[PDB]
């Protein structure tokens, strides 16, 4: 995987690219 | 949640893949 | 025509802006 | 719908919080 | 995102001498 | 709990009094 | 390790490569 | 208190280490 500390638009798009078809939960709340 | 892990930390792809449905 | 893959790449920019901080869900299936 | 109304036409950013988390 | 690792220090730098006396209370987890 | 303002923002010298020893 | 006379603001740097992501405070008082 | 062990003479990792939470 392309391992990095991502963040912004370097990171929940990337699910899309990974998480597939089935959907996705973001928490930008630590 | 997940910027604990992934931001402040590297997060691979099946680190996430929990995230997800 | 219809491409979701794209729109779902793009939409997810306003995706995260908008709920940068309350967050979002998503379903690609749907 | 969410994928048939913002993709063959754009949405507006006051709108998108329709469906937001 | 911002690295507070780094960007602490410099604050962590900043509470002893504006602390004096007092001195101050951290916790690297929240 | 500073910490994750305090660092992209700036405080200095009044601020972070809320947070000191 | 290194040992030497502790004080001031240079002392206050130390517990941060030494205390991890626990946590800490500060005394200036001796 | 925290600082003679430290400062006025010297002090070690592990001496160190009891000033931690
Ligand atoms: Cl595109
Ligand atoms: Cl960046
Ligand atoms: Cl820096
Ligand atoms: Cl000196
Ligand atoms: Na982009
Ligand atoms: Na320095
Ligand atoms: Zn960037
Ligand atoms: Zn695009
Ligand atoms: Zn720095
Ligand atoms: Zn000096």
């Amino acid at each position: 995987f392309v391992n990095q500390h991502l963040c912004g638009s370097h990171l929940v798009e990337a699910l899309y690219l990974v998480c597939g078809e089935r959907g996705f939960f973001y928490t930008p709340k630590t | 949640g997940i910027v604990e892990q992934c931001c402040t930390s590297i997060c691979s792809l099946y680190q996430l893949e929990n995230y997800c449905n």
